[PDB]
């Protein structure tokens, strides 16, 4: 029982002033909508977040009018379903946690909001997880659990979903294994940090401010301490 | 060295003139610096932002 | 403690010149960098030899923790 | 559940090695686990509390 | 439909301490295959050679995408 | 034996560092009420030299510059001047204690 | 004549901020008073905005924090500014205590005692605040350190099922920790002003330790602009950490919601308790461990009553200077042991590091002061 550390990858947002590929955010959301939205939840992100990031306004309204919501009461007031324009989150494929656990073979899947920012490692962990299925050399494998080295315990109740039934992107970008995995890893990076673009914009502006300002404050400090640096004593007794 | 003499004589002799000077400088510098940093952040990627690909879409 | 009843000092003349007419950084790369090399020589004999012993303890602990994490029998 | 080197239970807080019945062997825990009140009923059941 | 993952993974493990650790793995796997149900999992070798191949593919993956 | 101890004392005095700022042994003394009494009982010219050496030391730690090599007050030319005054102060303090006991 | 010397508030402002007789040879280690004060007003202000957008309920506490980070304009900058400002706050605090121990400022008694009370107050405030986001690591660290307070014999059991608000960590525990995480920083501010009061009573201490009553300069416009420079460096470091690396300090185990059944193996608290948490599990005993923690900070209390030197600084006691840097190496070793799991080599060197900690502070520094007492005809 060990910890295999994930490698280091040259990401397109890896540099300290680089941002995400918004086109990759779009096609990674396409990945989440096609294949991944049946076991995993992403209950802290709404469709209205996507109104300026990787879709226009009308397209996200279509993508949120495709799904029923089950809004609350009316005048008589049982409940009723609803298309829903923007005020809806991503709706909960399995309602309860233990209902999700009993639907799978135990081991309910964690939600996909903070996975990139919460696994002792970045999206390299998610990439190596999603791509690193292999051969088990003489281990237990208790009747439903697969082998993947990038996981504590080496026993995952997730069937390997990345290339099995390729999802056929809308743009015509060729669906290999690595490209669809890179897309969903970029989208999960975005779903972890919705502020990454604007925070590195303000980081650039703060770098220019503290490169343009802090030498002047140091100059003014030295200019007001300039007297006592140059003061000179002499000793007069009688 | 003569170029700072009239600068001291017109914008640093008083106090209210100095305050008006740094206020007008703050607004002009705010505009010019926001335009400059926007140009730098567009130039540093040029292929990744939502803006140019969305007007291509 | 107010300002004026601190101590009693005779026999002392102090010269000090105006801040404007003297320069801001007086030969900032002719006294400053031998100054900080002087301060660096006067300290690292008492600064460094704890830290490198810590660094060796750090690397030894990591190395032996992995080598006692891994057993390798043979059968 | 099933961690450590003794096979049994193991506290990850301060490295307490328990055995399979949950008894302290190597750690700063002075006491063992608590045995609750349990009543076996023949429906393959037990009322625990 | 061939992913470039397969291409650069099979390329980068060509002749290397990768291959030395793979043969070390085949040593331990033959060692347990010639042994009646021992403990030796022959798994540490799997971790460190796939660590080696994933570092060398990590240097040379995202260029062709 | 003898000069080995002297070698230790002279080396420690070189490596202390206050000799490099124009100080003597009794310009870096900790102050309680006893040493304030001993400073109060000083003569005048030594007190004026004391405040001048302290003021130069505070200047040369204000710009953090050490004196040139030729003006460092070496060992066995300094004045151990405060010693009898401070000795009589501590003797009188112990005298008050062991008299009122 | 002067409003600055007759108006009753401005007498206080003048005697504390302008006409204060300050020594003239301050190095950069005398910035950390202003740095702790400006960190304090920044943490209070960002915390007040966080407390305007927070709902303490265990069903929706984590969802409320996620709502802050995602939906509110710049609420992510305020949240990360509060957390990284707490870490920079404890950085500046340990620089401040290191200055106060190294340059011999612990010959001032009452300021030192008020300081130690401020140290306990900031530690309790940091712990309650780290509980508040209601995460995995937050929940289990709350359980562990509350049971540390349950280690007190015969009194601690009812005390800890009291401050649990029941028999487990509940809604009441989160709301208690919210109310006291609110009210303790204002007590920190008031005790900071009492700290400042006794320091202005005694007078400051220069780096030499020579009494600088002959060379006082005023506070303004010298140390005002020096502390503006120091606060500008501090704001640079804080904006740098909240704009490029939030990943550098936050524990990634925290971000899963507080499942009361998981208990991950990675169980370490936030790093500025790991110099102290590793002292606990160094001892294979409960009461000995909690008593050794309390006695470590009480050793920081009983620092002055072992000062058997005759010069107050350590600038002129080079062996005590060496043992001070050995003590700093030992504390950073304790932090690294706090960041590691509990097995055999780490257990050995954690025991040895805690024993060398108490042996260096209690014993060897007065022994070195005695050997330079006896070496210099004193
Ligand atoms: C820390 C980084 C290293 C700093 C360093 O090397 O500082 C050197 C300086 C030398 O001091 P000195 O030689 O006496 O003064 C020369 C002035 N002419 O020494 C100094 O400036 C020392 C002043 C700062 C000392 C503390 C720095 C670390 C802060 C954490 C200390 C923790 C103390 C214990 C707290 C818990 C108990
Ligand atoms: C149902 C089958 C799916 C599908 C279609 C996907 N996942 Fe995966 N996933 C599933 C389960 C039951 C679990 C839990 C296994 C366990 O408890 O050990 C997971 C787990 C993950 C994780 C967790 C890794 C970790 O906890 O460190 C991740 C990151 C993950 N799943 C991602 C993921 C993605 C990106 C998917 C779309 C391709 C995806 N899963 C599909 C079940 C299922
Ligand atoms: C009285 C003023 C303060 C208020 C109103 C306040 C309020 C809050 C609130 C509401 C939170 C939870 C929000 C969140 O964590 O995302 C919080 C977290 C926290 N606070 Fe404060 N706080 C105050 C002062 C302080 C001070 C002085 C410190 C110590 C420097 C501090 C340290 C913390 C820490 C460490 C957290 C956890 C941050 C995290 O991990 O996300 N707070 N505070
Ligand atoms: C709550 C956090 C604290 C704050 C805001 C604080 C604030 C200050 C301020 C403003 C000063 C004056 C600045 C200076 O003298 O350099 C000061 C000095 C001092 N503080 Fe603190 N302090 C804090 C914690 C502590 C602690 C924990 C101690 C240790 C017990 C301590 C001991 C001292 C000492 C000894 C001085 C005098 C240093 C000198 O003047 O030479 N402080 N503090």
């Amino acid at each position: 029982d060990l910890e295999l550390h994930p490698p280091s990858y040259p990401w397109s947002h890896r540099g300290l002033l680089s941002s995400l590929d918004h086109t990759s955010i779009r096609r990674g959301f396409q990945v989440y909508k096609q294949v991944c939205s049946s076991c995993h939840s992403m209950d802290y992100v709404a469709y209205r977040h996507l109104v300026g990031v990787c879709y226009t306004e009308d397209e996200a309204k279509a993508l949120a009018e495709e799904v029923e919501v089950q809004d609350g009461p009316n005048e008589d007031g049982e409940m009723f379903m609803r298309p829903g324009k923007l005020s809806d989150y991503f709706p909960k494929p399995y309602p309860n946690p233990e209902a999700a656990r009993a639907a799978n073979n135990g081991a309910l899947p964690p939600d996909l909001s903070y996975i990139v920012r919460a696994r002792h490692g970045g999206e390299d962990y998610v990439f190596s997880l999603l791509t690193g299925y292999c051969e088990p050399p003489r281990v237990s494998l208790r009747e439903g659990l697969y082998f993947n080295p990038y996981f504590p315990g080496q026993a995952i109740g997730m069937a390997p979903p990345i290339y099995n039934e390729v999802l056929e992107f809308d743009d015509g970008t060729p669906a290999t294994m690595s490209q669809v995995a890179k897309d969903v890893c970029t989208f999960l990076r975005w779903a972890a940090e919705p502020e990454h673009d604007h925070r590195k914009r303000m980081g650039l502006k703060m770098l220019l401010m503290m490169g343009l300002l802090l030498p002047l404050v140091y100059a003014m400090k030295r200019h007001k301490w300039s007297v006592l640096k140059s003061r000179k004593l002499a000793y007069r007794p009688p | 060295p003569t170029l700072t003499a009239r600068l001291y004589s017109l914008l640093f002799r008083r106090t209210s003139t100095f305050a008006l000077t740094i206020v007008v400088g703050a607004l002009f510098f705010e505009r010019a610096f926001d335009q400059g940093a926007d140009a730098i952040y567009e130039h540093i990627n040029e292929g990744k932002l939502w803006k140019h690909i969305k007007h291509k879409y | 403690r107010q300002f004026g009843h601190l101590t009693r000092v005779r026999h002392v003349i102090t010269y000090s010149l105006s801040p404007f007419e003297q320069r801001a950084f007086p030969h900032y790369f002719s006294k400053g960098i031998p100054n900080v090399l002087r301060r660096t020589r006067a300290c690292i004999l008492r600064v460094a030899p704890p830290f490198v012993v810590f660094y060796l303890v750090y690397t030894w602990g990591t190395q032996e923790f992995e080598k006692s994490k891994r057993k390798n029998p043979a059968a | 559940a099933n961690a450590g080197d003794f096979g049994g239970y193991y506290c990850p807080c301060h490295g307490s090695h328990y055995d399979a019945s949950g008894r302290i062997r190597k750690g700063p825990a002075p006491l063992n686990l608590e045995v609750p009140s349990y009543e076996f009923t023949s429906d393959d059941m037990v009322i625990v509390g | 439909l061939v992913d470039p993952l397969t291409t650069v993974r099979e390329q980068c493990e060509q002749l290397e301490k990768c291959v030395k650790a793979r043969e070390r793995l085949e040593l331990c796997d033959e060692r347990v295959s010639s042994r009646s149900q021992t403990e030796e999992d022959c798994t540490e070798e799997l971790f460190d050679f796939l660590h080696a191949r994933d570092h060398c593919v990590a240097h040379k993956l995202f260029n062709s995408l | 034996s003898s000069k080995w101890l002297e070698g230790i004392r002279k080396w420690y005095y070189n490596a202390a560092g206050f000799n490099k700022l124009g100080l003597m042994r009794d310009d870096t003394i900790h102050e309680n009420d006893d040493v304030k009494e001993a400073i109060r009982r000083l003569p005048e010219n030594l007190y004026n030299d004391r405040v001048f050496r302290i003021k130069r030391a505070l200047d040369l730690s204000m710009r953090q510059q050490i004196l040139p090599k030729e003006q460092w007050t070496k060992y066995e030319e300094d004045k151990f001047y405060l010693e009898p005054y401070l000795k009589e102060v501590i003797r009188e303090r112990k005298e008050r204690e062991e008299w009122t006991k | 004549i002067n409003i600055r010397k007759t108006h009753p508030l401005m007498k206080i402002v003048n005697n504390a901020f302008i006409d204060l007789p300050a020594p003239s040879n301050i190095s950069s280690w005398w910035n950390f008073g202003s740095l702790l004060g400006i960190c304090l007003i920044l943490q209070i202000l960002t915390g007040l905005f966080l407390a305007m957008h927070y709902t303490p309920d265990t069903t929706t506490a984590f969802s409320s924090v996620t709502h802050i980070c995602r939906d509110v304009n710049y609420g992510w900058i305020i949240r990360y500014m509060h957390a990284n400002g707490a870490s920079m706050f404890f950085i500046c605090l340990f620089m401040h205590v290191g200055r106060g121990l190294y340059y011999g400022s612990y010959t001032f008694l009452e300021t030192w005692n008020i300081g130690v009370i401020l140290l306990f107050a900031t530690m309790a405030t940091a712990f309650m605040g780290y509980v508040l986001p209601w995460g995995q690591m937050s929940f289990w660290g709350a359980t562990v350190i509350t049971n540390l307070l349950s280690a007190i014999p015969y009194i601690g059991t009812n005390l800890v099922e009291w401050i649990w608000g029941g028999f487990s960590v509940d809604k009441a525990t989160l709301t208690r920790f919210f109310a006291f995480h609110f009210i303790f920083p204002f007590i920190i501010a008031a005790l900071a002003m009492v700290h400042l009061l006794f320091l202005h009573e005694t007078g400051s201490n220069n780096p030499t330790g020579i009494p600088s009553d002959t060379d006082k300069i005023p506070f303004h416009p010298y140390y005002t602009i020096k502390d503006i420079l120091g606060a500008i460096l501090l704001i640079l470091i804080l904006m740098l950490l909240v704009l490029f690396t939030p990943d550098l300090l936050g524990d990634p185990d925290n971000y899963t919601p507080a499942n009361p059944l998981n208990t991950p193996p990675h169980i370490k608290p936030e790093w500025y308790f790991l110099f102290a948490y590793a002292i606990l599990r160094s001892i294979p005993n409960k009461l000995g461990g909690v008593l050794a923690l309390v006695l470590s900070i009480l050793v920081l209390v009983i620092m002055p009553l072992l000062h058997t030197s005759k010069q107050r600084s350590m600038m002129f006691r080079p062996i005590s200077q060496c043992m001070f840097w050995i003590l700093v190496a030992d504390l950073l070793t304790l932090t690294w042991i706090g960041g590691q799991p509990v097995e055999h080599p780490y257990i050995i060197i954690g025991q040895l590091a805690s024993i060398m900690y108490f042996l260096i502070i209690l014993v060897m520094m007065p022994v070195a002061s005695i050997i330079e007492n006896n070496l210099l005809k004193w």
